[PDB]
Parts: C-alpha cells; structure tokens; sequence
C-alpha cells in the first residue's frame, strides 16, 4: 500500500506527464500499462445483461461522485473494479478526492485478494489527471510497482552495529563500582 | 426445446431434481438454494450443450460420472456433503476451465481423476479435510488453493506444477518449499519465523550458535 | 445541460425522474446527461428509479422499440412482425416499395 | 543479469502462461506491458523512407539470426532496439538463443542507455515463447522486476564479526593471567 | 518458396539470388517469404545486395512502376502520366474508354 507515481503518456514525439497515487488493499499491488479509457461511476452496473465490450488491457479512470447524491448504489465500489476487470480491465484508478469514505472502503476489501491493481488518486493531484483525460484525444497510463527504492535490507544493516556499542559500553561503567569496593 | 438457461435459486423445499426429459438446448442449469442430494446418472443422454453447472447450496451425497458432454465450461458444487470423488468422475471432460468443490466431506481422491479434463484454469479444493492430494495432470491450472485441509500434510511436488501462479496450501511449509518468486504468488506466506532452507538462516549466525550451544557445557559440567 | 448535477467532468450524474440517461462516450471521456427520447438504434427502458436508454441487440435494425422487437429495420431487409429478414413468406406482400413484408 | 519475469496473456476468461530471461544493460530496467508484435530482424533498417506505423505501445519479439548469414548488417543489435522503440514500441524482447554473441553487443554499449527495457531471452524458454507467437493470434505481453526480502543476510556480517571481537579480546585476558 | 536459411520462425530470410524480398505480416507473426514479382500495390526495387519489395506512397493506386509512378490507377481517377487525377485536362479524354485521360 506505498504511493504509486502513474504517469501518462502524450504521443502524436512522446511527452510524458507524471503523478503520484496511493495503491490499495483491494488488489494485488503490481504494474500495468494500457491505454486510459474513462468509464462512468454509474456505468460500471451488473444488471446490463448486454455491454459493449473493449479491448483487452485498459487502464479505466472512474470519477467517483458524492455518496449521498444517489439514494442506493447498485454496487460496491469494490465491486466496480471486479465488474471493470472482467470487462478485460488491468488497472482502475479510482479518484475518490470527492468521496472520502471511498477509502476505507477499499482497504477493508482484504477479505478477498484482486488479481489486478487497484489505485485511488486524492486531493489537487487528481486535478491533472483529469484534465489529460479532458483535453487530450488519446493518452496511455503507466503505473509501476514500488516507484522509489527503499533501502528495506540495506539501511538498517548499520543499525545493529549501534545496538551492539550500546551493549559493549554499558559494561564498562559496572566496572567503576568494583573498584570502589 | 429453446430453453436456454434455468436458474431456480431459494428453492427450499424440492427435495428432488426436476424432470428434464423434454429440454436438451439449455446452457447454464442452476439450483442454489435447495436440498437435492440425487443427482440422476442419465445427464450426459442430455444437455448435450451446457456450458455452467451449479448446484451448491444443496446436500449432495455423491456424484454421477459425466461421461462425455464434452461442451462443459464450469462446474460448481460447493456446500454439499461429497464424501468421495471416484476415478470416472471426470471422463474426457474438455474445455473445463474452473472446478470448485470447497466446503465438503471430501477426504479420498482418486489418484487417476485430473489426468482426462482438459485445460483446466482454475480448481479450488477447499476446507475438505482430506488425507493425500493426487497431482497428476494437473500440470496447467494457474490457480489452485487448499486452505481448510489441516488433515493434509503431504508436500506437494513442484515437478508437476510449471505454469501454477497462485496456491494456498493448508500450511506454510508447502508454499516454501514450492520454491516461488517463475514467479508464484502464495497466500499462507512464510515470513520469516518460517524457513525452509535453513533453521538458522544464513551462514554467519549458525557459525554464532554453533559457538554457544559448543561452550555452555563444556564448562558447565565442570 | 439537460439534468441538475452535472459536474462539469462527469456530466450529468442522476436524471430527472422522467428523462432517460444516455452514456455518451467519444475519444476517452464518457459521460451521460438527460434525453427526452433514446437517439438512435437504442431503446427506452423506464424505471421507477432511474429511465435507462440502453442498447439494441437484434441485428440489421436501424431503430427499434424494446430488447427483441425492431421498429424500423436496416434499408437491406424487411420487417414481417418484429425482425428483419431477408425472406418475406407467403400470404404477405412481398416489399410494397416501402422495405416491408 | 537481472531476471526478468515475462508472462503471456489470452482474451477470450484469460488462461495465463510465464517465462524467465534476463533483463540487458541496454535500457533503463523498470516494468513494462503490451501486446506482441512479431518483428523480422531484417525489417527493422533505417535506410528504409517510409513504413508503416504500429499503434503505439508493442512488445517486439525479435528472433536473432546467425552472424555469419548476415555478412553487412544495416543496424547494430542496438541499433534495432533503438529504432523500435522510436517506431512506437515500448518493450523490445530478443531472442539470442541463436546468435549468443548479442549478449556482449548489448551489454558493451552501455554508454549511452535507452528509455525502454530491453530483453533477451536464451535457451529453450525461447522456445515456449516462439510456439505462442506461432500459434495463438492475440497475446499480452507484460514484463516486470519484483525481488523481495533480500533481510536477514545483511546483518549476518555486523552479528559475526562482532562476536570475533567479543572472543579475540577474552583469548588474550587468559593469555597474560598465566604469564 | 525456395530460400537459403528458411528458419522456421522468421520464414525465409534470403532470397536465392534475383528474386524479392517481402515481409509478409499477418496476426501477429511477420514471416520473410521470397516472391519472384511485388505482390500488389508493392513496387520491386532491384539492389546488388538484397532485392527489397517496397511499398508505394503514391496516392489512390493499386500497381506502380517506381516510388512515384502509378502503373493502374484505382477505378475512381485517371491517370495523366504517373499520377491518378479526378480531373482530366484538355487535350486528353476524361476516359477514353479504358479509364484513362
Ligand atoms: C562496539 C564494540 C566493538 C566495542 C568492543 C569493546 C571491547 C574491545 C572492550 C570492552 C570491555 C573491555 C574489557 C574491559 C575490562 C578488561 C579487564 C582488564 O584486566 C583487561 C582488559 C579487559 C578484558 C577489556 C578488554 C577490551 C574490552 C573487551
Ligand atoms: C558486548 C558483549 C556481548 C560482551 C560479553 C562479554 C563481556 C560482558 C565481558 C568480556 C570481557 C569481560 C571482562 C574481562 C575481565 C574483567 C576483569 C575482572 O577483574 C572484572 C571483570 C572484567 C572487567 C570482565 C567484565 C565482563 C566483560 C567485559
């Protein structure tokens, strides 16, 4: 659940825009690269036997609205990424800046593991994002997993070498009150 | 003779399969929500084209042999009461990609019941408590999970498994062993307490213990 | 725009309670916003809840009236009750000079 | 040397399949995805004026030749790296199962590296890949870098040598007691 | 067929020694077959090392002669001297019975 640094693709010549996000619980955390096709909050149902199907790989964006506008959701928003994925999704990113809640919604999904990434992009941020998806004719995503290097098993090597002067020194001073006596 | 799908969900009190003899064109036949515990053997005379079979809220005993009906996509019987799977369960059987039977009595397989079915994706056996797991054939499913099967203690071969992505073995010493990370993601992770190269882990801290363990008697005796 | 919500990103998100709601999707974004009546090659489907314009599936039709039954068919094939064949049976008359059958 | 995890998908319920290669010190090494697009090592010359364009966004699969056959190549094997990835491409896989000497024509060139990954797969998981850009007509390639975990192992040198230190000043405490 | 190499995955990847070179692409394999002429709407291009079939740039034509010599014009346009014209100037019939000015 680190940040996730997606950035999109402007080609005619590429010029490349980035940004960062927060992955989420909701599915496995890994990288996808499709192109970026907006579907609507209301347009990821399950009871439209009869959808127009796209093609296979597509990072779909989804523009979450205010919770308290619709009376009932027909779905979970944890549902609409397992309803996108089926539709042949690799990677949704939720812009839940305008539903807070949206958050605790995902990250309690652990219950049940997603094969595919999911991502929410919060605050001004998300502000870029939607208008590359506003402007542009045709973008392509790219999200990668664990965008910086952390040093996990190379910064705290060190730390033990401390822990242990400690040890070595603390033994020194005992040797004060022998002396003494 | 046009009837395409028949989904009966919530139907608690049939206590016998319905009468089929006249429709033989359906694709997906469901009875979720039912007590149906005889499954009649004369299924593949028919149906000669389902491609779902759903009967999971519903106490079955056994099952039947599908011989042929070669046109079957998935299967599901979940929540039943399947002691036992016998060897001619699954004859042929192609183009069967999922196959669920978690949450059972199950604690025999046939050893020659996975070598028939074809490309086979997904197949979950799951909280059966059974005793030994057959794995021949089973060399191209990419999702395969036994999480309730503390009676299983056999480790599974990783000879069999090439293209396996996702396992969730009932201990955490079979996904270790599987040797994982081609890349296999496992569900009952390891972590660290739980090793399966070294007790000790690496090189430098069992020259470390072996020190210890070398001088607190040697002493201690005198 | 047609309906009240309308974020100016989205588009009209919930409808009135007797206008339907098309999604419109050209290039990347989608968005919907309130009809009076489904465009073309659609059908209305009105709901207590929400009047949802969705799609036709019953081939070679132009413009058609509910999920199985055509209205006007494609300028190939005539229409005998609902569908659009190619083959108009006997006892009918056969085009008029109007695509019928 | 870095592996690199390949793995090949199919629309219809998507069936999965996976192979191994190395990633190569010739373009920045970082996770990429894309279709495959099958690229004849002869057609990817610059001489060429115009050709057609590839939407953008490929994994290109190049099966190398031998070295002998070609006696004038018109692009180094870097050479046709780089100019896939200006045609649109965004994550060239090779195939140096036949001409092994290209491992060294990549990793040598290191002065100036590409924007995209670069891969070559060798032995007989080439292979599989070839049997499914054969066979099926639609794949998706997508090709990524996770190591985990490394922790333990780095601190194995600050516990052993410390307890060396421990042990080699307590020999030399009984060594002046008795003299 | 009938190459040197003829590797199985890239097809045949030499011509024997006067004949074309083309890059047959079809799915997702690009398979080198060896043609004795251009296929269609392709243009040879003789060279003392390989024999490139190329493909023409020239608008609205389905044969050439060189990178920009129409040989047959599509059926829409004339053809003056290389290039197909909508429009055929004086001197010349729009057509003269054959699809040319
Ligand atoms: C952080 C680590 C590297 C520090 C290690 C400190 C070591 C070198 C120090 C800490 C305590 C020290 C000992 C303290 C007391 C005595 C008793 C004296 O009669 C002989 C020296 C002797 C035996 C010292 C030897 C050096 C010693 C062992
Ligand atoms: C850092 C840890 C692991 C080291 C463990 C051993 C330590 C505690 C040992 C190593 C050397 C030891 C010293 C060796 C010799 C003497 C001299 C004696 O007259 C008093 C005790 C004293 C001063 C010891 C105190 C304990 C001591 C410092």
């Amino acid at each position: 659940k680190e940040t996730a640094f997606v950035e999109v693709v402007l080609f005619e010549t590429t010029y490349t825009t980035g940004l960062t996000g927060r992955f989420s619980r909701a599915g496995a955390t890994l990288s996808a690269e499709g192109e970026i096709v907006q579907m609507h909050p209301l347009g990821l149902c399950n009871n439209n036997d009869e959808e127009d199907l796209y093609e296979y790989g597509w990072v779909g964006v989804v523009k979450l609205e205010q919770p308290e506008l619709d009376p009932k959701p027909c779905l979970t928003v944890l549902g609409k990424a397992k309803r996108a994925v089926q539709r042949g999704a690799t990677a949704v990113i939720f812009d839940v800046s305008e539903n807070p809640e949206a958050i605790d919604q995902l990250n309690q999904g652990s219950e049940d593991p997603l094969k595919r990434p999911v991502v929410y992009v919060k605050g001004a941020d998300a502000i870029k994002l939607m208008n590359i998806v506003n402007k542009q004719k045709v973008a392509r995503a790219r999200i990668q997993h664990r965008p910086p290097r952390q040093p996990t098993e190379y910064f705290d090597m060190g730390i033990f070498l401390a822990f242990f002067v400690v040890v070595s020194l603390v033994c020194l001073i005992l040797l004060v009150k022998i002396k003494l006596k | 003779s046009d009837l395409h799908s028949l989904v009966i969900r919530g139907a608690s009190m049939v206590q016998q399969f319905p009468n089929l003899t006249g429709t033989v064109h359906l694709e997906s036949l469901t009875l979720t929500g039912t007590k149906i515990s005889s499954i009649p053997n004369n299924l593949c005379q028919e149906q000669k084209m389902l491609r779902t079979l759903d009967l999971s809220y519903n106490n079955i005993r056994d099952l039947p042999s599908f011989n042929g009906c070669h046109a079957l996509e998935e299967i599901s019987l979940q929540r039943n009461q399947i002691y036992q799977i016998k060897e001619g369960t699954f004859q042929g059987l192609i183009s069967l990609r999922i196959l669920d039977l978690s949450r059972n009595l199950i604690h025999e397989i046939h050893s020659r019941a996975f070598a028939t079915l074809g490309p086979i994706t997904n197949l979950d056996v799951s909280f059966n408590e059974l005793t030994s797991f057959p794995t021949e054939g089973l060399n191209g499913l990419n999702q395969l999970k036994l999480v309730g099967n503390f009676k299983l203690k056999e480790a599974l071969a990783a000879k069999d498994f090439v293209n396996l992505r996702s396992l969730s073995v009932p201990y955490a010493y079979q996904c270790c062993a599987f040797w994982g990370c081609i890349i296999i993601h496992c569900t009952p992770s390891t972590g660290a307490f739980k090793p399966c190269e070294y007790l000790l882990g690496s090189w430098m801290i069992r020259l470390t213990v072996w020190f210890i363990f070398l001088v607190a008697l040697f002493f201690n005796l005198l | 725009k047609g309906c009240l919500s309308c974020s100016k990103d989205n588009g009209c998100s919930r409808c009135q309670q007797k206008l339907f709601f098309f999604l419109r999707r050209e290039g990347m974004r989608q968005y919907g916003e309130c009809l009076h009546s489904c465009p073309s090659g659609y059908y209305g489907h009105r709901a207590p809840d929400m009047n949802r314009c969705a799609r036709c599936r019953i081939e070679n039709c132009d413009s058609c009236f509910s999920k199985d039954f055509c209205t006007k068919c494609k300028v190939g094939f005539y229409l005998h009750r609902g569908r659009c064949f190619d083959e108009c049976p006997a006892g009918f008359a056969p085009l008029d000079e109007t695509m019928e059958c």
